[PDB]
């Protein structure tokens, strides 16, 4: 039950102080860096952006995380979205169809405009999106009808709306149709077992192409992708010493369910470190997650004061140690000295100083010395500031040479440095005890590994794993050596110093404080390498870079947090040890935590990449640019949780047009299924027309088709629909290509309309290439709006290029009444411009040809099975009867 | 790499220990095992137990150390066996940093890489002069046509020189050729009663002397010879002489049966008979090596896989020994008469 | 016909990258193997695994 | 085994995409290296960088996939330089099955192992006659004793 | 200097994909038409497609 | 060569053959001695003893 | 670009920038003015191996 | 044995082939009872197992 | 648990200064890098070390 809690000598069993957890610090962290900020920006002459430094709610904000791994992508249909539908046209011999992912498509996001560029780039963002959910496709139960021993699909489940053309049909083409819906079957159909069902409806090709991809993906990670996963947790599970479950994991697979893994186990480290300015951000995060519940225990009273007779006990040398705690003000900011070691070189600590509350000066000798074995200095991390040390070397210098009782040799040295001299009868240096960074001579581990790589780690960021003052939290659960010496190198020192000089009265009370001292680090430890390394641990090579990196004072991405303490509090956190109670709840979750933060990133990532190269794509349609607006318009349509994790530190403010650059350029990615879904669909986004926005736009002036109607009967041709948009292009050396720029000009010195004309004259083109346009169709019964037939590509109130650019599809209709040439006009009406689109939209068609669409493959999966999504099983305490590597 | 044999030796070496229940399993070897039986049953999705008593069950946790073995050793025996197929896999359990080995195991390696990797000096183990085409009567004269003093072998590690009275001169180049010795011992004698051309005894005066890159050494007594300096004999005697110089043993770089502690019992252990089974089977892996399938080669290995796969073999053989292992060999075929040397002798191709 | 052999290949080829049992896959392998093997299987009717 | 040598084969192939990458089109690829380079600087405590620039990094990548070629050969070429130095160690960063491999490297090594492991009839380089001691002039008449047919 | 090579390289290879009418082009090569013939047209004015 | 170790060897090589080549690598080695200077043909056929 | 791009030129960049010993095409003696008849002795005047 | 839906089945062979098996290597507290007559089925074929 | 180097020499310097306490040994000064030190003896005279 309490594997190393066992507490078999009083010694240990000390009373209770105080007691944290990682929701209680995690937010205590924030607080008092925002609060030193206001502090001082408030206090001196501050000349910044203003930003409100706020501390969010962490657990609120972790909750809604865990809310996500529930939010699914993919959505299971009976019936797949239309595709097709039929137009008709006067006409009883042929149809019009049109493709109504085009038409949805063309009016997705706003219209597309040089001026607001972050307008266009989220415009683009919905467009693609768009895409991916209208391809979430699942096909669960289907309309299956039987006829004449064979299974078939109801009309339903196809791609198309001809209910419409029906009653116009001649009993041949009703006949040829009907045979075609009785056409295609179920594949497999007289079988029973199935599981799927094959058919052959219709559909349009950017929808279909996620709906395949996706159904792979479902197909393609089952089972052991799941194993490999679930192994990992297992595998972590070991590193952290879970208590384990009589269960286990069946890969017994159901014939009834088909599973749908969203996010794989073993996270991408770097996708996590990659985020700019996180830092702050992560390393709450991993207190937040891993930091355990404890309490903090105070030592013996007997280790000081013992009696021997009711008149007669022993007097410790502190008799201060009986000051009731500074309030929170000091309780709080011992708090911060733990939670600072606790987190190796990340948070470092300093002086603070209210020039108020008077102290007894003692409290600098006592903290002076503490300081010294207490905190690592040592060459391999440190814990404190360049002049955070300094201080505590005068306070111990001061000190030593405070002498309450006889006074001892003090052989000063030729530096004025504090720590020259040599107190002893036989000297000793006290120049050891001096504050050496590459060293580490004065404090902790001075002659002492403390950084152990060793085992391979089940993280990777981080495979160190710490060792303050050599001591491995095995000692604990058996002995190394003795108890009588259990004394590490410096507090060894220390004692040897503290008797040569000054007294043996004190150095007895380390002497005996000593075990406490070293049960309380070991402890330390195990929490640190066992209990907290998570994603947001933080690499080794930050780590190695940090002690360095803050003597040159680089410019570390990293910068530790500077923390402020109290004089007096050093003698509290000496007295106080700390042991842990219950791990976090929010621990066995927090990977699957992890996975979905830096799978929603990279998703985000991707998004912003693709953006980037737009500029480049079309430097014309956004000339006012700047990074920070698609990762801003990303940034929205992206899940807040994840955005306020990255702004803890209020990062956001910060993050300059370069910074993210860099993250955008980062190739560091974590799979999902979201993941590949979007980047899929965002492939198909590549085309533009596609997307409905084309360069492809002309003017060329065009007569009103006004035909001679001799044989009215003879108007079931194609009804004579008109349309501006081209059947292919025209020859390109028959046309004037236009820039922004040119037309710019030409507008601006008032020579545009004239040049136009001519152009238009000489019955010649005119394209207006560099900008993209949104497209929209429209379909007519008669004599459009003017507005639209000699509607032009551009605004005249400078010339403002872009706008919407309307394509038409004019239907001519004719009664019996009708005179040959009824249709003719002593005056021609015009038509100036004209698109291009490659892309089938509206097409001319038979009637028997309607059903041709079909096309497309299809797989449903049957009524009988239950696609559930095994994504929330990635909790750690859960192992598996098939052990895997 | 050597952590991967290391292994595989350690997982064997363990097997061993599990003789007929009624044991208490040495609580560390419980624990190796059991990360080692867990990863191979998680790679090879069979199902080995860390306590086997049926058969089948033995059989399985065999076929592990086997498997073992064979990929420490880098060997790909092939189908040999209808019960038997070997995973490749195998080597990637033994890779993994996660299964411990014991110091006697990492000791065991290191002495071979060690020595395997380097060379050293070795009291070589026949005569000096064995790879020689021609030799003379020991004891008998023979005087080369135009020399005074004529050295000549009659043995393996025999020479004999037959000086004229008053002749003297070198002799050292009798024993150079045969490529490197790095220290021959030495030891001349007179030969007091000698045949003569015609078969009359004839005595050897006192008084020739041997001196050694100029010294003179006595007769009888061992001398650390450089195979370089000057082996000179003098007959200051005014009659016929013939003294005997016997290498009594030389030291070379070359690799003896010593290069690795008592490799010898290794070696006999391997190629020992056992059963038909174990032997077909010893044999059908050395086919893929480059030592003799049954029979001990003649000259000691001196390549790191040669000796390592010797003492895996062993290991694996002491394995089958414990572990009474039942199975079929293509090719085999076991007669189950209780076993007798001649039955074994006859194996033996 | 071209695209027929093209696809044939790379199947195949993607199935050349099954040496192991457990070991994960390039995601290009799953995504060509998972529809293939489902079209496969639906018209095929017997059943081949990833 | 043969997919330990796929693996450290894929690595390299990939590692020579950086002449100047500015964001990979093969999704494929990154998603190993990444997984690879962390494995190694894991393992091997090295600082591999995804985008080598300086010199001292890309000598460290070329080092790592020397190590990992060196163990996917089964070779040990001892201390050979005062810079680089071999790590053992790489052959377990190569075993494990988390380490993806290209189709293209499966089928290289398939293929390999494939024909290696067995024979096949091929047209022979020299000629048939080329290991022969003793040849005659071409045309000239020659008869050996007490034959009719030489 | 051989990053262009290989530029235009991988653009031939990738216009070479293009056999039947219909098929559905490799999610990557469409992340190569685009950009290329975007850029292209850009310069050249002329009307390449997909 | 006819054995797997062969070949397969030959073929790593060749790749980090191409690794060396693109990453341009600067590093000593026992026994070698760099000659700066352009290289020529003449230069490289001395190299092989 | 692709890495079969990269490699392809990679290699053409890497060999083509250095020499290597290869199996030359033709004969040695292929280019030579005078040949004499194969097992035709001939022994040129002064010397006795010709 | 019980993830191949195995664990019955193999268990099942091995008691109808009178061979015997032995789970854990627990000590396990004994308890000694008398009966006059057919016992409770608890204890006859009480399984030492869940 | 050693890794660069200096670690691991540091270590054999541990294993030789040992092996000579044990043997008896004081080879002097035969090295600049090492010293050998006395001291070792009164360590593998300490009773806890097994």
């Amino acid at each position: 039950q309490r594997p190393e809690r066992i507490k078999t000598t009083p010694y240990l069993e000390g009373d209770v102080l105080s007691s944290d957890s990682g929701p209680l610090l995690s937010v205590f962290a924030l607080q008092e860096i925002m609060q030193k900020v206001r502090q001082v920006q408030a206090d001196y002459m501050t000349a910044t952006r203003e930003v409100d430094f706020t501390v969010p709610d962490v657990q609120q904000i972790l909750d809604d995380i865990k809310a996500l791994a529930a939010e699914q992508v993919y959505k299971i249909v009976k019936v797949p979205s239309t595709s097709f539908r039929h137009i008709v046209t006067q006409s009883r011999d042929r149809v019009l169809r049109v493709d109504t992912y085009y038409e949805e498509m063309s009016q997705v996001g706003d219209v597309i405009t040089e001026d607001e560029p972050e307008k266009f780039y989220s415009t683009i963002i919905k467009k693609v999106r768009f895409i991916r959910g209208k391809g979430s496709f699942i096909l669960h139960d289907i309309p299956a009808r039987d006829h004449r021993g064979m299974e078939v699909a109801e009309p339903e489940v196809l791609g198309v709306e001809f209910k419409n053309v029906l009653p116009v049909l001649t009993a041949e083409h009703r006949a040829m149709i009907q045979n075609a819906l009785d056409g295609s079957i179920i594949e497999n159909g007289n079988v029973a077992t199935r599981d799927v069902d094959v058919f052959i409806g219709a559909c349009s090709e950017p929808i279909y192409r996620i709906y395949n991809r996706l159904q792979g993906y479902i197909e393609a990670v089952q089972l052991q992708e799941l194993r490999n996963s679930i192994g990992w947790l297992e595998r972590l599970g070991q590193r952290k010493r879970i208590t384990y479950s009589q269960e286990v994991l069946t890969d017994f697979r159901r014939q009834d369910m088909i599973w749908v893994l969203a996010l794989q186990l073993p996270v991408n480290p770097q996708v996590v470190w990659d985020v700019p300015r996180s830092s702050i951000a992560n390393l709450i995060m991993n207190i937040a997650t891993c930091l355990p519940t404890g309490e903090y225990i105070a030592p013996n009273p007997r280790i000081s004061s013992i009696t021997l007779t009711q008149r007669i006990t022993t007097t410790g040398p502190f008799a201060i140690l009986t000051g009731s705690t500074p309030t929170a003000q000091q309780l709080n900011d011992v708090r911060k000295i733990y939670l600072a070691l606790m987190f190796p070189g990340q948070i470092i600590l300093d002086l603070k100083i209210d020039p108020g509350e008077r102290m007894d000066p003692a409290v600098r000798m006592v903290a002076g010395v503490v300081g010294h074995l207490l905190f690592t200095a040592g060459g391999r991390f440190t814990n404190l500031t360049q002049n955070m040390a300094r201080q505590l070397d005068i306070a111990l210098n001061d000190y030593l040479l405070y002498m309450y009782n006889t006074r001892v040799q003090v052989n000063y040295g030729p530096t004025g440095e504090p720590l020259d001299f040599q107190i002893g009868r036989n000297q000793y240096d006290c120049n050891v005890f001096r504050a050496d960074f590459a060293t580490g001579t004065g404090y902790n581990g001075w002659a002492t590994i403390d950084v152990e790589y060793r085992d391979p780690a089940p993280y990777v960021h981080a495979q160190r794993y710490i060792r303050y003052c050599g001591i491995d939290s095995r000692e604990l659960i058996n002995p190394t050596t003795y108890g009588i010496g259990m004394t590490y190198h410096c507090y060894n020192e220390m004692l040897r110093m503290l008797v040569a000089a000054g007294k043996d009265s004190e150095a007895a009370y380390f002497r005996s404080m000593l075990p406490f001292h070293m049960v309380r680090f070991a402890r330390i430890n195990q929490i640190i390498n066992e209990d907290l390394h998570s994603v947001f641990s933080l690499p080794d090579d930050m780590f190695n870079a940090l002690l360095p990196d803050l003597i040159a004072g680089a410019h570390q991405n990293a910068d530790p947090v500077v923390l402020d303490v109290s004089w007096i509090s050093l003698w509290f956190a000496f007295n106080r040890s700390f042991e842990p109670t219950h791990r976090n709840e929010m621990l066995e979750i927090a990977p699957l935590i992890e996975s979905v933060y830096a799978s929603e990133l990279s998703v985000m990532k991707v998004d912003m990449r693709h953006l980037s190269l737009m500029q480049r794509r079309f430097p014309d349609v956004l000339i006012q640019a700047r990074p920070s607006h698609f990762w801003k318009a990303v940034l929205n349509d992206s899940p807040e949780a994840v955005k306020a994790v990255m702004n803890l530190s209020h990062s956001h403010n910060f993050i300059n047009i370069r910074d993210m650059m860099r993250w955008v350029l980062l190739p560091s990615l974590q799979p999902s299924l979201k993941l590949v879904l979007e980047e899929e669909a965002w492939a198909a986004a590549n085309d533009f027309e596609d997307l409905m926005l084309t360069d492809q736009v002309y003017m060329h002036r065009d007569m009103l088709p006004e035909p001679r109607l001799d044989d009215i009967e003879r108007f079931r041709q194609e009804g004579f629909y008109y349309t501006n948009m081209l059947e292919a292009p025209p020859e390109i050396d028959r046309v004037v290509q236009y820039t922004y720029e040119i037309a710019r000009l030409q507008a601006n010195m008032g020579q545009f309309r004239a040049a136009l004309r001519r152009i238009m004259d000489d019955d010649d083109w005119v394209r207006f290439g560099g900008v993209l346009r949104t497209v929209r169709v429209k379909f007519f019964d008669a004599r459009p709006p003017d507005d639209i037939l000699q509607g032009l590509p551009f605004s005249y109130d400078t010339i403002k290029y872009a706008t919407e650019t309307t394509i038409f599809y004019l239907i001519y209709n004719v009664e019996f009444s009708n005179t040959p040439d009824s249709l003719v006009l002593i005056n021609p009406t015009y038509t100036m411009t004209k698109v291009f689109i490659n892309k089938r939209i509206v097409e001319r068609v038979r009637v028997g040809q309607i059903l041709a669409v079909l096309n497309r493959r299809f797989v449903a999966y049957k009524g009988k099975m239950r696609i559930m999504d095994i994504t929330q099983s990635l909790k750690m305490g859960t192992k598996l009867a098939a052990p895997t590597v | 790499m050597d952590t991967i044999a290391a292994r595989a030796l350690t997982v064997m070496r363990a097997c061993a220990t599990l003789q007929e229940a009624r044991i208490v399993l040495e609580a560390n070897v419980m624990e190796i095992l059991g990360i080692a039986i867990n990863r191979y049953n998680g790679l090879t999705l069979r199902g080995v137990t860390m306590r086997p008593t049926s058969l089948a069950q033995r059989n399985e946790m065999f076929f592990m150390c086997l498997d073992m073995m064979l990929s420490a050793a880098g060997i790909n025996v092939g189908p040999i066996s209808p019960d038997y197929t070997q995973h490749m896999a195998t080597i990637g359990v033994l890779a993994t940093p996660e299964i411990p080995f014991t110091t006697e195991a990492a000791n065991e390696i290191a002495r071979v890489t060690g020595e395997t990797s380097t060379w050293g000096p070795a009291r070589q183990p026949y005569g000096f002069f064995l790879e020689t085409e021609e030799t003379f009567q020991p004891g008998r004269w023979f005087m080369r046509a135009a020399q005074a003093a004529t050295a000549v072998v009659c043995g393996p590690d025999m020479i004999q020189v037959s000086l004229n009275a008053g002749a003297r001169g070198d002799v050292q180049q009798i024993f150079q050729g045969r490529n490197d010795p790095m220290m021959i011992y030495l030891v001349w004698r007179r030969i007091e009663n000698f045949a003569m051309a015609q078969g009359n005894s004839q005595q050897t005066q006192a008084g020739v002397t041997v001196s050694v890159g100029g010294v003179d050494m006595r007769a009888g007594r061992i001398i650390a010879w450089d195979g370089q300096a000057a082996l000179h004999v003098r007959n200051p005697t005014q009659q016929n002489a013939m003294v005997q110089i016997q290498v009594v043993f030389y030291i070379s770089m070359d690799k003896t049966l010593n290069q690795y502690p008592a490799l010898t019992a290794e070696i006999f252990n391997v190629y020992s008979f056992r059963d038909h089974t174990w032997h077909g089977l010893r044999t059908a892996i050395r086919n893929r090596t480059t030592l003799p399938n049954m029979l001990p080669p003649i000259f000691p290995p001196n390549d790191r896989d040669s000796i390592l796969t010797l003492l895996l073999l062993s290991t694996l053989a002491d394995v089958y020994t414990v572990l009474r292992p039942e199975f079929a060999m293509h090719g085999v075929n076991p007669m189950p008469g209780p076993l007798t040397a001649a039955i074994a002798r006859a194996a033996y191709v």
